[PDB]
RNA sequence: GCCAACUCAGAACUGGUACGGACAAGGGGAAUCCGACUGUUUAAUUAAAACAAAGCAUUGCGAUGGUCCCUGCGGAUGUUU
RNA sequence: GGUAGUAGCAAAUAUUCAAAUGAGAACUUUGAAGGCCGAAGAGGGGAAAGGUUCCAUGUGAACGGCACUUGCACAUGGGUUAGUCGAUCCUAAGGGUCGGGGGAACCCCGACAGAUAGCGCGUUUCGCGCGUACUCCGAAAGGGAAUCGGGUUAAAAUUCCUGAACCGGGACGUGGCGGUUGACGGCAACGUUAGGAAGUCCGGAGACGUCGGCGGGGGCCUCGGGAAGAGUUAUCUUUUCUGUUUAACAGCCUGCCCACCCUGGAAACGACUCAGUCGGAGGUAGGGUCCAGCGGCUGGAAGAGCACCGCACGUCGCGUGGUGUCCGGUGCGCCCCCGGCGGCCCUUGAAAAUCCGGAGGACCGAGUGCCGUCCACGCCCGGUCGUACUCAUAACCGCAUCAGGUCUCCAAGGUGAACAGCCUCUGGUCGAUGGAACAAUGUAGGCAAGGGAAGUCGGCAAAAUGGAUCCGUAACUUCGGGAAAAGGAUUGGCUCUGAGGGCUGG
RNA sequence: GGACCCGAAAGAUGGUGAACUAUGCCUGAGCGGGGCGAAGCCAGAGGAAACUCUGGUGGAGGCCCGCAGCGAUACUGACG
């Protein structure tokens, strides 16, 4: 099979985890499309309710 | 296919008329005895090779036996 | 020179009623000895929605008078009736909402629904949601009861005609504005192909007396003869008057 | 990324054309037809499911295909009415018969008095 | 926060159909979607299933009532009239 | 102690101020006329202010009936009121 | 005939080198290179429609708008295998009818004017009891009895081969089960492979809209470790790439979200979801029952498949042997299925065949054999027709190998909000007659100093604006909007800092 | 009278088409990613009270940008 490597993708993932390529010039979707506040609220509610329990 | 968990039940199954053939598979960790009947294939797993050999000796004379 | 829409209605085949999802006709029990002389008890098992009908319907289970089986009926629901309620049909049935009684046993001033016209016809008057008939008076000499119908007309019927006590459930439906064409589309989709309606003055002359003209206008009186032939009888048919009150 | 095709000449995604993807011992994915989801028996009085009976297609309940214990419940009206419904029916029957006896006795006593 | 000054439920219609019609339909919108007291089990669990049909989620009783309200105004009057006539007949 | 994800917000340094680097992707404002709006229309010159629409008003009719189809017999509205 | 060897052959990025064959090669085949389709494909299948176009061999002439050694052309042969996939069965809108009513009649209405088909029990084949005028056609997407891997052809396969199952029907034999004539256990939900029964009656499944959130399962995507092979290696790279599989069916286990049962009796109210909601009509809590599964283990089943490493014939052994197929993580991810809530309706979103269960108990048997038995095993059978192939920038229609039209299933990686645009992997493909030149005029696509609509009927066309983050936003208004009004600022790379979690252990 | 030959727009009679298109009915199938943020619900602040205000949650609409699908405004572009 023809070569199609994932090394560049893995390196880019590492850089993004380090915090690279995440500025205002690298964002196309809205904050909501990137990560819904509903998802964030659900996570927070689950965490806090589990702690209280 | 069905599994028999007892050597006595395996012998009872192999003694019946419709038992066509017996196949003995020799795996690394056990021995499998398979009886071909009219409706189902009955498999008995023996962990110990000594009881496996004893069963092989105890197989009825009139039943064909083959080794794998 | 073309058949008009009102004329084409009668042939049907696209103007037939849409009845695929309906639950069968709603009517009283067939009049029999038990209802004629005593009373018969049934139980309300379900209240259901009948598509194309504003009023809800009630499924009622009765014990067959002379057979070992269940007698199943579908009544036009009266307001206030509930599942598990006991319904009593007959001449001796008590005067309670939901019971079916002969008009001879219903005192004057009573509110009833699904009133029979002919004894045993199983109900033809005052069946729509929120509608009712009112018992006015009795005439024992000829055995006839007078009733006021929803339209306000007074009608004389045989005193043996049956009627359910109370008014039809679902009243006040027409008060709500629909606000949009989609609601009317949904409403008439389960009734018949009668919507939307094209105005006669918007058509060409060939297909309507109101059609034609360089301006939109009827061009002649919209009141027509009672004996005007089909295709010519459009507008306000046999109007005794027009305009505001 | 193996892409699949229908195994039959049904080319439309209807309710009766539901499939699952299964990996065969030959190392390749394949479709396998799956039966439509069916609701099990329901109690007419309470409207809730009847316990002790699996939810299968009507033909899967055939006696030759399903064991008796799997399609029977050992109680009066078992498999048809729920336990609470049966209890309610028994209590109603007993109490109504008792009240009928009471009414008959009261009528007899009134007739004797008059 | 007070999301709407006066629109309330009819805010779903935006700026369509006219203020008078929106206000007129507000009453039905509120009533048909409100919960109602159940006389059979003493709970506020009666909800409209379809026009004229009101079912209780707790005890399961289903009643025939008004198109957009559990009890129409005329229903009480009819009940009172029927009760008066029945009492007159029975006495 | 062992694992786990990409979201967010800040601070330095740095490039010929380049950086949503291709791609992707509203021009805006002040008024008049018409139609309320969404919808529909002359397949192959007209998509519109035309048609429909919710809303408003008028007319007939209680079944031995109103409207309509049919040579006739009988039918649609009507599983209706 | 002139027109005239003239008009034309120009959309869908693109071909090049070497060799083989052949009289003849830009166009056939092999290899190499350079490109495209870019998964809502130029890939892999179906429905209709076509009808042999499917596969092999060969080829004078015609045809394939240049050419051909070639082929969806021509000629000679071959090819479509079913109890399990469909039709077949059911009924939908409706269609066709008896009788009756009309009609000169062809015919019209259609169960509406009427002694219905028949159905069960025991039998001297006769008797008894039920019997509301169509037991007809109508879906290769509605409903619905049953099959799975592995292998195999030039062309067929869930149909052929092997192995292993299942469904329907028939008849008996053996064993087992009940007789307290018609089982046992659990307080209960209910459990156990069996465990009476006729007319009659009742319930359920089949069986159902749409939208939104959340949760579970299968497949895919993705990260790490072990091992096998391959790619790169002037330099670095424990790194890059590929694969590391488990079908129907049987048993056991488990028991999501719900539902249900037992103990007990609650305000200082508690429990609880993302959202709701629940509780003296019995909550929390403790303990159980049941339901789904495309969940787990075992048999099937490693003997199979795949990868790797060897020996051998070396013209025809479909030959012969070994090693591995292992252990974890992650998620508003993508496709499908399921569960449970909530929103919407003047809209409430089929029927029947068929199957299961239940109410009743007429009737029925014996003492070492009788009567029953939906239990286990054993035995036999399973018709007819379709099945090749295309499904389209040449296999259907459009007079054609026409840039048009024609229903639907599957759907990788990167960037990015994104089945947007752009690039890439599997798969496919370079098929649009070729060569030389770069005049005018055109078609399509750009740029242009200074001015900026003076052009024009008219800003037609083009240009300008555009994503995201922050600040800010007027008149008017039906108070819902206007609104992205308007108007301003920022955006790369690199190196960091802070915040936001899970499991285990008293 | 066919009436030297050829020629109408029409009229009548009897049959055939809803494989295109129009409408009703039955049964199936299909429709990214974002924006605005109505009911309902939670918490907090102000106030003497009445009551008002704020921050969250949720996800309504014949609502908006927009892919597929469906359609067809302008160039009065190409072709003609
Ligand atoms: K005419
Ligand atoms: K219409
Ligand atoms: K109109
Ligand atoms: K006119
Ligand atoms: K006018
Ligand atoms: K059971
Ligand atoms: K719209
Ligand atoms: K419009
Ligand atoms: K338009
Ligand atoms: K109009
Ligand atoms: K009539
Ligand atoms: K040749
Ligand atoms: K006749
Ligand atoms: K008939
Ligand atoms: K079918
Ligand atoms: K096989
Ligand atoms: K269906
Ligand atoms: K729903
Ligand atoms: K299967
Ligand atoms: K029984
Ligand atoms: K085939
Ligand atoms: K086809
Ligand atoms: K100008
Ligand atoms: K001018
Ligand atoms: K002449
Ligand atoms: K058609
Ligand atoms: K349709
Ligand atoms: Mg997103
Ligand atoms: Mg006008
Ligand atoms: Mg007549
Ligand atoms: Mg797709
Ligand atoms: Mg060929
Ligand atoms: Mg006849
Ligand atoms: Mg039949
Ligand atoms: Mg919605
Ligand atoms: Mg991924
Ligand atoms: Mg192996
Ligand atoms: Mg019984
Ligand atoms: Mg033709
Ligand atoms: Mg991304
Ligand atoms: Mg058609
Ligand atoms: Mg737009
Ligand atoms: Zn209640």
């Amino acid at each position: 099979t023809k070569i199609h490597s994932r090394s560049r993708a893995r390196r880019m993932k590492e850089a993004k985890r380090k915090g690279r390529h995440s500025g205002y010039g690298k964002r196309k979707g809205t904050r909501e499309a990137r990560l819904p506040t509903k998802v964030l609220w659900m996570r927070r509610m689950r965490v806090l309710r589990r702690l209280l329990r | 296919p069905k599994q028999i968990h007892e050597i006595k039940d395996f012998l009872l199954t192999a003694r019946r008329k419709d038992a066509r053939t017996v196949k003995i598979k020799k795996n690394k960790d056990m021995v499998k005895f398979k009886v071909r009947c009219s409706k189902y294939l009955y498999t008995l797993c023996v962990s110990d090779f000594e009881k496996a050999d004893k069963l092989k000796q105890s197989l009825p004379p009139g039943l064909s036996v083959q080794d794998l | 020179g073309r058949v008009i829409r009102a004329q084409r209605k009668g042939a049907g085949s696209v103007f037939k009623s849409h009845t695929h999802h309906r639950k069968g006709p709603a009517k009283f029990r067939s009049l029999d000895y038990g209802e004629r002389n005593g009373y018969l008890k049934g139980v309300v098992s379900e209240i259901i929605h009948d598509p194309g009908r504003g009023a809800p319907l009630a499924r009622v289970t009765f014990r067959h008078p002379f057979r070992y089986k269940h007698q199943k009926e579908l009544f036009v629901a009266a307001e206030g009736m509930y599942t598990g309620q006991f319904i009593y049909c007959g001449k001796k049935a008590n005067l309670m909402v939901g019971n079916v009684l002969a008009l001879r046993s219903i005192p004057e001033g009573a509110v009833v629904c699904n009133v029979e016209h002919k004894v045993g016809d199983r109900g033809v008057f005052a069946r729509c949601s929120g509608d009712y008939a009112i018992v006015i008076s009795h005439n024992p000499d000829n055995g006839t009861t007078r009733i006021k119908l929803p339209s306000g007309a007074k009608k004389i019927v045989p005193s043996g005609c049956r009627a359910m006590i109370g008014q039809v459930a679902g009243g006040g439906r027409t008060e709500k504005p629909m606000l949009k064409a989609g609601n009317a589309y949904h409403k008439y989709r389960v009734k018949r192909n009668c919507w939307p309606k094209v105005r006669g003055v918007a058509m060409n002359p060939v297909e309507h007396p109101h059609g034609g003209g360089n301006h939109q206008h009827i061009g002649h009186a919209s009141t027509v003869r009672r004996d005007a032939p089909p295709g010519q009888k459009v507008g306000l048919i046999a109007a005794r008057r027009t305009g505001r009150l | 990324v193996q892409r699949l095709t229908y195994r039959k000449r049904h080319s439309y995604a209807t309710k009766s054309n539901q499939h699952r993807v299964v990996k065969t011992p030959g190392g390749k994915l394949i479709y396998q037809s799956t039966k439509k989801r069916a609701s099990g028996p329901k109690c007419p009085v309470t409207g809730k499911r009847i316990q002790g009976i699996p939810h299968l297609r009507p033909t899967e309940y055939k006696r030759s295909r399903l064991s008796r214990n799997r399609r029977t419940v050992n109680r009066a009206y078992g498999g048809v009415l729920s336990g609470s419904a049966v209890r309610e029916r028994i209590i109603r029957a007993f109490l109504v018969e008792e009240q009928k006896i009471v009414k008959k006795v009261l009528k007899i006593q009134k007739a004797k008095e008059k | 926060t007070k999301r709407t000054k006066k629109a309330g439920i009819v805010g779903k219609y935006g700026t369509r159909y006219g203020a008078s019609l929106r206000k007129q339909i507000k009453k039905m919108e509120v009533s048909q979607h409100s919960k109602y007291f159940c006389e059979f089990c003493g709970k506020y669990a009666v909800k409209r299933k379809a026009v004229g049909i009101w079912g209780c989620k707790d005890c399961g009783k289903v009643k025939a009532g008004g198109a957009y309200t559990l009890n129409t105004a005329s229903a009480v009057t009819v009940r009172s009239t029927i009760r008066r006539l029945r009492e007159q007949t029975e006495s």
